[PDB]
RNA sequence: GCUUUUGGUCGGUGGAGUGAUUUGUUUGGUUGAUUCCGUCAACGGACGAGAUCCAAGCUGCCCAGUAGAAUUCAGAAUUGCCCAUAGGAUAGGCAUUCGUCGAAUUCUUCUCUGCGGGAUUCCUUGU
RNA sequence: AGUGAGAACAAGAAAAACGAGUCGAACCUACUUGAUCAAAAGAGUGGGGAAACCCCGGAAUCACAUAGACUCACUUGGGACCGAGGAUUGCAAUUAUUGGUCGCGCAACGAGGAAUGUCUCGUAGGCGCAGCUCAUCAAACUGUGCCGAUUACGUCCC
């Protein structure tokens, strides 16, 4: 098989679950034999800044995050199957990759 | 551990006027109920909602309860 | 002709440590291949000893236990590993052996210590800003 | 009756029991527990303590609900709140399969006396059947129950007793609702069936252990406990009714409709039945209680 | 095959009994293959009670920053101290940290509850403040001395068995002592 | 090659960070209610949420043709990869971006402060909002600066989940004699599709069920 | 030094709550003169009730609350 | 930022007073909490508190040629007679060890993680 | 001065530029080399868009029956002060940017007056490590792990 891995990577979690399960109950219908979806791990990115514009004050600090959810998913179909696997109006802010791999 | 909160209090008393029948001394076959007869979204009030509902069945068996209307 | 052979873990802080107890023709102890005769500091080869000695020697008869530690320091192994080992001899008797003979054993450790089977559930306090660590403030001056 | 021993190694109440459907079996009963464990006992042989532990079965994480037993096998079945199932061996004390496709508490599991269908009641209103091979064969729809399915049974077609009030009776292989009989009007704790195959009692919160015939559909006498019902045992032979109910423990007899025995402790703590037991032959009662340990009474 | 552990696999727990019957429930004689147990004897008011004696002395060796944490020390180091005190006493040293213990603290004091009152000590502080004030004063003997620390931590232990004057928690018991007899 | 895939959520959230900031400045008086931009192959869409759709579109869509290509002269896209379209808000009411721009305007005019803001209040809690709260600071009476702020209805303010349920906005109105800041805070009703709202109740609305 | 047992903790006294006033009964040789004598003094230190301790002098008691 | 790590503020309509203003918002127990129970010229509400949110601890399902594990054949290494210059304390069917940059063929124990279980004063016996 | 065992949070390269609409180089890094001879370097060669390479992340406290030196001294404690080579950052090092080498160490300092700050459990304290400022520079701050206690579980005295 051809073995491309589609990457789901996305900054809400409840869209990047939405992608992948709607994603991988597409490729059931044609029996694509795919390695299921995992979960790499979430990466958190953190600012770490004053609250004040000016200088004086207790000295506050306040910690900003974001998250980036991360799936991937191997499927051995052909090149234009995954075209047919992928091509659907999805959330806007997550983002699919797709790679070949050896 | 403390104090119940008068949103658990008065929600516990309407788990107890609608569904008395359904209700015995356990906590955890009566947190079973108030999942499905209460659509709120938080575990933690719901356990305390059980907790207070089986503090006043353990009250209807004594005698009566003000406020619980029972009807 | 079979394989008796029973995996278990143990967590202190961050070290975890994962025991592979199976059957053996001869004891044979080793936490990360060092065969716990040569485990270094003598205080710390004591406390995984006695998951073996508060129990007894002859429990451990035909047993071969690689205990694999990673992470969380020097102290902090030493109490993966003999909660490694010690819920490594539980497991082998929840399989292959009987309740009655189980169940004084796994008493034998409760009575002694309860992190022999349990876990320590502490870990780290985040340092928060303002602070220089968990709870030590910045030092007020006044003047 | 006869009390022998106390038989205490629970750590949380004693939720069901089963006696092994074989002679010469070697193990008294499979008594299951809110410990999240189930245990097969043994006998003790120094009885001076009725029975020691065989064989704890360990690997549920949530509160476990209802055992049963394989009749021709050594396979035994417990179902838990973690929505799973698993399958045992009571030789060698260690789990085969994990059955997962409950989205609710599964409350209770029976096994069929044709020994290659698992059947399944839990509060997802559904009512499941599986191979011993592992896989989903079929489950029952299209006039299913509305709340939650307490009981099942499967009448040596197998039986179902809810809390929408109504019992409902089917085939195993075909699927179709026989009939969906209905008497209680308060949700219904406990539902078993006679060895003739001919008539089943159910019990719940009604108070009554209010009886019917699989044969026709006809409500039989019934006869009330004034208390609510836990759960309803029938004597393979000499044709008695145990009843676990909250106010006592009582055997009633179907003639005479009467209490053959009153089974009471030591007389301080009550102690309240949850689950009971008859043996294969019938001979000696296992009673499972809160307060955790379990009482075991032998024939007068 | 439980061989009921001695404590570096050489002294035993089996004699061990107090003198002041006071002071029996704070003492607490269970054995241990080693001082380091790491558990949480501060969750409850009176648990650390439960905590083995002899760990009690690792714990108060911890002093100063300069030893803050280092209970593997602390534990080597009572292990020399308590074999010291075995070649002066002849002697099960652990009996003689129990008589070190329960002779080590005053069991009067006085402090202002209204004067300056004369009150009694609990036998809890008494245990507390006799395994305080001989790890203090051991340690301020070796600060510019000659002498290691578990020589000079052995000899207060042995000076307080004794109930000699020469251990420095013993001029601290007799003189808070007086003091409290003064001010009744 | 490629950027990290944490360099690119940034570089992604620069981009609406951006793209919000001049669209707030352009179509301010045309009510403008927010970006949802959709990032795919052959296409990017943006797609511009107002009040006023006749003025945002020009007389042949003439507005948005400027504004189209302002977008594209900046971030460097090419012919055909950008696509910009304008929805319009369903109520009106509940958008608190688009009301404090009114207010910014009914200030402007030189209308009286809380005749101004209390039009707000009335026109959002007839809207179907569950309460409102309009704050005008600044130099209101004269030399030396006031605050009113000006209530009605619900209003959660110190959860966490009033991200989920308010809607808030400020804007500074440039006054002749200084510097006038307004907020305007709207608690969003219902709506479990979100088209205003979110799905699930209140945090701590229990709303036992009754039996059948 | 008589050793005296704590059959009462009658509350935390003093200005800053450090001395607790206690009831402790005097546990003599059950053939003495003074036995099950009890007095009420001040202890210093964390005690519980069941707590015996030493007394120099036992003919004072300490003035209530 | 600070008044303020505090439990505090506000209407409506009724009562009281010429009025500023009161009452509600309380003397009693209770809680970290105007948190609750009881009383009550008040009755009904709104906010704050609690709830929600994040993180950590135990756990389910899902999961892995971006995480790991066991095995079984092959390959290699030690292999016993050995008691340190002065040499203590301390487990013991098939001995053991692994860039050996081996092949295979079964697994999820640890790892990652989207939603979900679990804790409620729940149970017990003095206040 | 040796030797052993052995963490977690994390970061990581580029433009409508200059080069070969696609690809390079800027960033961090292992590994070799330099090495028939000091560090600090300087060079090759790989890899990595970061759970994929660094990485089996060989942190420092600690540990050690290391049969190692010192032995109570302002001393092999302390390392302030400054002298002389040298090499890297930069367009530029003087009012030493920083590292490294050998000197100096005869600079106080032997545990600190009146006063004063923070803290109740994986905590205080100790220990380092990342990130952030950053071409070059942390006695800082924001985070993270490691070792791990004393005391109280009280009161209104201030
Ligand atoms: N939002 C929480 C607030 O807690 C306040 O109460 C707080 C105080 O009573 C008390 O806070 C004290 C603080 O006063 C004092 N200045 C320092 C002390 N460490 C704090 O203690 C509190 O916080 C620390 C957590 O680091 C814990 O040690 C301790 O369990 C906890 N009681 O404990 C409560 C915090 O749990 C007020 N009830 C209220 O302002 C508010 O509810
Ligand atoms: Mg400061
Ligand atoms: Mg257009
Ligand atoms: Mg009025
Ligand atoms: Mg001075």
């Amino acid at each position: 098989g051809q073995t491309v891995r589609l990457t789901i990577t996305s900054r809400n979690a409840k869209a990047v679950e939405s992608v992948t399960s709607q994603l991988l109950m597409r490729a059931r219908d044609e029996k694509v034999t795919i390695h299921g979806p995992v979960r790499l791990p979430t990466r958190t990115l953190k600012i770490t800044t004053r609250k004040t514009p000016c200088g004086n004050g207790t000295n506050t600090w306040d910690t900003f995050e974001l998250k980036i959810y991360k799936r991937i998913i191997d499927l051995h179909a052909p090149t234009e199957q995954v075209k047919k696997i992928t091509s659907f109006t999805m959330e806007s802010g997550v983002d699919v990759s797709i790679t070949i791999l050896d | 551990g403390k104090i119940r909160t008068k949103t658990v209090k008065r929600a516990s008393r309407q788990v107890v006027e609608k569904y008395y029948s359904k209700l015995n001394f356990d906590f955890y076959q009566n947190k079973r109920v108030i999942m499905d007869v209460t659509i709120a979204e938080s575990k933690k009030l719901k356990n305390k909602i059980a907790g207070y509902t089986t503090h006043i069945m353990k009250r209807l068996a004594r005698g009566p309860v003000r406020g619980i209307s029972l009807k | 002709y079979a394989l008796k052979q029973v995996q278990t873990f143990g967590k202190k802080k961050t070290a975890i440590a994962v025991a592979t107890v199976t059957k053996a023709a001869q004891c044979n102890i080793k936490v990360n291949g060092v065969p716990l005769q040569q485990i270094l500091p003598d205080t710390l080869r004591a406390k995984i000893m006695e998951a073996i000695t508060v129990v007894g020697s002859k429990y451990y008869s035909r047993l071969r236990i690689d205990v694999a530690v990673h992470g969380g320091g020097q102290v902090s192994q030493a109490y993966a590993a003999r909660q490694a080992i010690a819920k490594g001899l539980i497991a082998f008797f929840q399989k292959y052996h009987n309740e009655v003979e189980k169940a004084a054993l796994k008493d034998k450790f409760l009575a002694y210590d309860k992190f022999l089977l349990i876990a320590d559930p502490r870990r780290c306090e985040p340092k928060k800003w303002g602070r220089h660590s968990a709870r030590t403030r910045f030092t007020k001056s006044y003047r | 009756m006869n009390y022998e021993g106390h038989l205490r190694g629970h750590r949380g109440w004693v939720t069901s029991l089963a006696c092994p459907e074989q002679a010469e079996s070697y193990i008294k009963v499979v008594s299951t527990s809110r410990d999240g464990t189930a245990i097969a006992w043994k006998a003790n042989a120094d009885r001076h303590d009725y029975g020691l532990p065989s064989h704890r079965l360990e690997g549920h994480t949530g509160f476990v609900s209802c055992v049963s037993l394989a009749h021709a096998t050594d396979y035994a079945l417990t179902a838990s709140w973690d929505r799973s199932i698993r399958m045992w061996d009571l030789r060698n004390g260690q789990s085969q399969r994990k059955f997962l496709k409950h989205t609710k508490d599964v409350l209770a599991v029976a096994f069929s006396p044709d020994d290659r269908l698992i059947v399944s009641a839990g509060r997802d209103n559904v009512v499941r059947v599986w191979n011993v091979a592992g896989d989903c064969m079929h489950e029952f729809l299209r006039d299913g129950h509305k709340d939650w399915v307490s009981s099942i049974c499967f009448s040596p077609i197998v039986v179902s007793g809810s809390w929408d009030n109504t019992i409902k009776v089917w085939n195993v292989n075909g699927g179709k609702c026989e009939r969906t009989l209905k008497g209680h009007s308060n949700y219904v704790s406990t539902v078993t069936v006679s060895p003739d195959g001919s008539l089943c009692a159910s019990g719940g919160k009604d108070g009554v252990a209010l009886l019917w015939d699989l044969s026709t559909g006809e409500q039989l006498f019934k006869i009330n406990v004034e208390s609510p019902i836990n759960q309803i045992a029938f004597s393979p032979n000499r044709f008695w009714m145990c009843v676990a109910t909250e106010k006592s423990l009582s055997v009633y007899d179907l003639e005479s409709k009467t209490v053959i025995a009153e089974l009471t402790p030591d007389g301080a703590k009550p102690s309240e039945c949850i689950s009971i037991a008859w043996s294969a032959d019938g001979n000696t009662l296992y009673s499972g209680h809160k307060d955790n340990l379990i009482r075991v009474w032998s024939i007068s | 095959s439980s061989k009921t552990p001695k404590l570096f696999n050489k002294w035993s727990f089996e004699g061990l009994e107090t003198s002041e019957l006071a002071l029996r429930d704070h003492i607490s004689t269970t054995a241990a293959y080693v001082p380091h147990t790491s558990g949480r004897w501060q969750k409850r008011r009176f648990h650390k009670a439960r905590m083995p004696i002899v760990e009690r002395l690792a714990n108060g060796l911890m002093f100063k920053g300069r030893g803050n944490g280092r209970k593997l020390q602390a534990a080597r180091l009572l292990k020399h101290t308590l074999e010291i005190i075995h070649l002066l006493t002849d002697e099960n040293p652990l009996q003689v940290v129990v008589d070190a213990v329960s002779k080590g603290a005053p069991r009067e004091d006085s402090t202002r509850v209204g004067r300056r009152q004369a009150v009694d000590v609990s036998p809890m502080r008494r245990v507390n403040e006799a395994i305080y004030q001989m790890c203090k004063g051991a340690r301020e003997a070796a600060f510019r001395n000659l002498k290691s620390m578990p020589e000079c931590l052995a000899d207060e232990i042995v000076n307080a068995s004794k109930g000699s004057s020469n251990s420095y928690a013993i001029k601290k018991k007799d003189e808070v002592e007086r003091v409290a007899k003064a001010n009744r | 090659g490629p950027l990290s895939k944490k360099r690119m959520i940034i570089r992604d959230g620069v981009f609406y960070a951006e793209l919000f900031e001049f669209l707030k400045r352009e179509l301010a008086e045309e009510g403008f209610s927010g970006v949802s931009y959709h990032v795919t192959t052959l296409r990017t869409e943006i797609v511009i949420k107002a009040t006023k759709t006749r003025e945002v579109l020009g007389v042949n869509g003439r507005r948005i043709r400027e504004l189209t290509a302002c977008i594209q002269q900046r971030f460097n896209y090419k012919e055909g990869k950008l696509q910009l379209y304008v929805e319009r808000v369903e109520v009106r009411g509940l958008s608190a971006m688009a009301q404090v721009e009114s207010l910014r305007f009914k200030l402007l005019s030189n209308l009286q402060v809380r005749r101004a803001a209390m039009g707000i209040i009335r026109y959002v809690m007839e809207s179907g909002a569950k309460g409102c709260e309009v704050t005008v600071g600044g130099k209101i009476k004269g030399q030396r600066a006031k605050s009113m702020t000006f209530r009605d209805g619900y209003m959660i303010k110190s959860g966490t989940a009033h991200k989920s349920f308010v809607d808030s906005a400020c804007r500074h109105c440039y006054m002749r004699a200084g510097c006038i800041g307004v907020k305007v805070k709207i608690m969003l009703p219902g709506d479990s599709t979100g088209r205003n709202g979110p799905s699930e109740p209140l945090p701590d609305v229990i709303t036992v069920i009754e039996p059948k | 030094a008589q050793v005296g047992l704590i059959i009462k903790v009658l509350g935390r006294t003093g200005s800053r709550g450090n001395v607790t006033q206690v009831r402790v009964r005097l546990m003599a040789e059950a053939g003495s003169p003074d036995y099950n004598r009890t007095i009420v003094r001040n202890v210093k230190g964390p005690c519980k009730e069941n707590d015996m301790l030493s007394l120099m002098e036992t003919e004072r008691e300490a003035r209530r609350l």
